[PDB]
């Protein structure tokens, strides 16, 4: 969907660092909090938190 | 009184036969030659001299017809790079994508010749990667991913007559390459029994030879 | 004829410098701060003295490799388990013990890549290739099968190419070596990618009178240097 | 990988459920290095 | 409303000082240069954030045990047990996320040396003592039986003595407090001595209208600090 991936398409080789933005929609009252991790890639996905 | 004579670039700078690619009348109309600094097959040692090496390398393209006669016929050579779409048939768009480079040449006109700059992703090509690639885990069953690091790929040539019709002579396209600005690192022990399979340096355990000649004593000429 | 007392962290190692001093290939292993394009200091950097493998009369030699040898044994062998990334030197050390009674030279040497083979066969067909265990043979080694070409088709005679120390128990009893990081990238695999592999072959075959302990050891102790690693994962 | 670390409060009249847009980009150190083409269509 | 932007080593948290403040003992941790009668730095200085425990209405209130909270989960936890001998400081942050039509007060308080204690049961024996479950929860904590004699016929009337934040969705939504190293012995071991326990008791019982989330939670993230070691044993 992104520019980036589609500008990629149009190359081979990538290399560099990412931004990655999260943006919320809720209301302002609604509250709470969630877990973002990176994980590289030897290893995987985590079961659990 | 110099040693440029036995400086790297003194020793590989030399262009040789290659590639050997056959145009027939009567198969589709192309070829495709997979670059390997091998089929001169005396590269390899020559070569295999060294682990890590870094070169770009000048190809030259010499084509006949078998008889040798001279023949005018418009060539298409082209250069495809990694990752880059190989040529499924005579007429896919690998031909007129043009991201691919395309040499066009006839025959009356003198060998096209082109430089390849080095192209791994790597400091350097490597002839040896002890190991399995990244990141190489189990459930294997395939028996090739060893020693092979794909970071030592130089792209494909292709050729074609040009469309539609084909051609009315046969022909055969020589490809001579040169290396250029070579570097070479940490030096190896020279080959001394002979080859079986490419990509790899498996020998024949029944059959070991001395490296070199050998006599019938120590006290004897 | 020297005291021996040689400790770092924790491990202890007993050596000598009556003799040559130390083979490098001409360069200190050290840190990189560049694009690309975590360094435990007070840990890694212990002497792991591996199992000493013995030799008989009619040994064909042996070969280690790196850094797989500690990978799956150690401290070090975690801190690889958990990390993708890796860089290091490595102060290689080998020290053989033996009476003036015995002798049979060997050479040491460090062979960079050393991509490996073995011999087509089993029943007339025509491929066949070497398996994980004997790739990534581990700390115990792996006694190769054809000294004279090194499984390789590689011949001994031009070994001495790479970082070399002879043993020869009538002179110097003690090897010692030291090889830095050797890749086209500055970083890669610990666990895929074994780089340089080191190797111990008997050319003048060790020999003794009968009855005098016909069983000298090889006591291999190694340790780390300037190790480097990048991105981590979780735990088990 | 992201995760429910908590429940989701939601007072009284907040919806019990709500979405999230995700955005991203490439830092400044990013680099492509080989022109390649790829696929689209164009008819008559 | 401050803004939000907490970060160490690897972990990320997103806190706020606006209202409640800090409450220590009345002592920083700190180390020890003395008789006894390593200093991780750069891995185990991370906010280990643990699992929200839900808050019903009728909750009886909860409490963790450290060390014994990481003892068998964390880096922390690999590097305590390989060591016996054991001595931090803590930074225990509760955090509690609710609406404006919530309420009710909680009792964040450290207990030194928590004994705790059980009622006499079974069908009619006289003998019996809490078991390794109860004595040492672990990381998901233990929901307590009878919070007004916190389960050593203890009242919590009095619990103020101890450090203790208030956190009331009216006012407060924010909790933490700094715990040092408290002990007879500047070292004791991390397995058979659980220290201080953490408890988290609802006073002012959680209220709301119909159609309000009925399980508010209570994020706890904590962080050690200022540890040390100094033995080691050796990894499987």
């Amino acid at each position: 969907s992104t520019l980036l991936g589609q500008l990629c398409g149009y190359y081979t080789q990538w290399s560099g660092s990412l931004e990655v933005t999260f943006m919320f929609t809720g209301s302002f009252m609604a509250t709470g909090k969630m877990l973002i991790a990176y994980t590289p890639p030897g290893g995987p996905l985590p079961k659990d938190r | 009184h110099s040693t440029a004579e036995t400086t790297l670039d003194s020793f590989f700078s030399r262009a040789g036969l290659v590639g050997e690619i056959d145009l027939p009348l009567e198969p589709n109309g192309y070829a495709n030659w997979d670059i390997d600094i091998t089929g001169y097959a005396q590269m390899r040692r020559k070569v295999e001299l060294f682990t890590y090496m870094r070169f770009d390398a000048e190809f030259t393209f010499v084509a006949c017809t078998p008889t040798g006669e001279v023949v005018p016929q418009l060539l298409q050579y082209m250069f495809v790079p990694p990752g880059a779409p190989k040529p499924d048939s005579r007429e896919s768009l690998a031909w007129q994508t043009a991201t691919n480079p395309s040499v066009f040449v006839k025959l009356s006109d003198p060998p096209a010749q082109v430089s390849v700059p080095f192209m791994s992703p790597a400091s350097a090509y490597q002839w040896f990667y002890d190991g399995y690639p990244t990141f190489g885990e189990h459930k294997q069953e395939k028996d090739l991913e060893y020693g092979a690091c794909p970071n030592n790929m130089m792209g494909t040539f292709s050729v074609r007559t040009v469309g539609t019709s084909k051609s009315k002579y046969p022909l055969v396209v020589r490809i001579y390459m040169r290396m250029k600005h070579v570097r070479a690192w940490i030096p190896r022990p020279m080959r001394n029994q002979n080859y079986l399979f490419k990509a790899n340096p498996n020998y024949a355990g029944n059959s070991i030879k001395p490296t070199g000649a050998s006599r019938t004593a120590i006290t004897t000429l | 004829d020297r005291v021996a007392q040689l400790t770092i962290g924790n491990s202890t190692i007993t050596t000598q410098e009556a003799a040559n001093i130390i083979v490098g290939y001409g360069e200190w292993p050290s840190y990189c701060s560049d694009s690309d394009a975590t360094r435990p200091d007070v840990s890694v950097n212990r002497f792991y003295t591996l199992d000493t493998k013995l030799w008989e009369k009619s040994s064909k030699g042996w070969y280690w490799k790196f850094p797989d040898v500690l990978t799956e044994t150690g401290v070090f062998g975690q801190n690889a388990q958990f990390h993708y990334l890796y860089r290091s030197g490595f102060c290689i050390h080998v020290q053989c013990n033996a009476s003036k009674f015995h002798q049979g030279a060997l050479l040491v040497a460090v062979l960079p890549e050393y991509v490996i083979g073995t011999v087509a066969g089993g029943t007339g067909t025509e491929d066949s290739h070497p398996p994980y265990k004997q790739t990534q043979p581990g700390a115990d080694g792996f006694e190769l099968q054809h000294p004279y070409v090194l499984d390789a088709g590689i011949p001994i005679s031009q070994l001495t190419v790479c970082p070399h120390q002879w043993i020869n128990l009538r002179t110097n009893n003690c090897a010692t070596i030291i090889v830095p990081y050797i890749n086209a990238l500055p970083f890669d695999s610990a666990l895929n990618h074994c780089n340089f592999g080191l190797l111990v072959v008997p050319i003048s075959p060790l020999d003794y009178d009968q009855g005098a302990t016909p069983v000298i050891p090889i006591t291999i102790t190694l340790a780390p240097m300037c190790s480097e690693f990048a991105g981590l994962r979780q735990a088990v | 990988s992201i995760w429910y670390q908590t429940n989701y409060v939601v007072p009284i009249g907040a919806p019990n459920t709500a979405y999230i847009i995700a955005l991203a980009a490439a830092q400044k150190n990013f680099t492509m290095q080989l022109c390649k083409d790829a696929s689209d269509i164009l008819q008559t």
